[PDB]
């Protein structure tokens, strides 16, 4: 999940906008 | 896991700016 | 529509508090 | 939604849960 | 009021870095 | 209060101090 | 380890939160 | 303190509780 | 003034995230 | 100022960026 | 480091109450 | 600099003054 993914190194603009819901 | 807490708030405020119109969901699992 | 964003900005950090393992779903208006 | 039920008046903790998404 | 609630919590934070190892009392 | 002080208009750091608990 | 200054900040949001039209003394140490 | 409890484990709403002024 | 200053706290959140390690220029003039 | 230009409407990301040191 | 990313936040709120009509380059490296 | 000197301790407002644009 985005807790996983983003917690130990930076998530992009990009990478945190695959979490949105378009 | 007080560090994926605290990872976890700063993170709902980017995508708040981040998805804009979208909105999103916030699972933490 | 400012007011709409600062308070949207808080409400996000208060559900992710709120909702805990749950999270949850934020759709601005 | 939210916005227009808690962007006003204050919601509670209680009216916050809500939209939680259990 | 929710413009006093937004208002209220970036008060806390200044608090927070204002007082340092005091501390401080919020009391709306 | 401190929100009817500070709200209202900018309180700069010496006001803030008020609230401190030292 | 935990960064106490920062876990602070979220702390005393937190508080802010909860405790509502009671307020809270904020106390590290 | 709070510092101790909550900055070691998560601390719920309802823990959390414990340092309000009501 | 206060709606400015608590709309440019959430502002330099928002330049923080966007620039990233290229930094900022924050000059509320 | 950054202040006029986006606290009396939403900055957009490309305005945002006009800030960057990039 | 995400340890120094949730630093910054803090940093640049702080800057931001600190700094006041000054402003101030936020320059990580 | 700044992350160097206030992430790996604390930084008082009057260390991070220093760091303004006056
Ligand atoms: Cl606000
Ligand atoms: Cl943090
Ligand atoms: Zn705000
Ligand atoms: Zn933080």
């Amino acid at each position: 999940g985005i807790v996983e993914q983003c917690c130990t190194s930076i998530c992009s603009l990009y990478q945190l906008e695959n979490y949105c819901n378009c | 896991f007080v560090n994926q807490h605290l990872c976890g708030s700063h993170l709902v405020e980017a995508l708040y700016l981040v998805c804009g119109e979208c909105g999103f969901f916030y699972t933490p699992k």
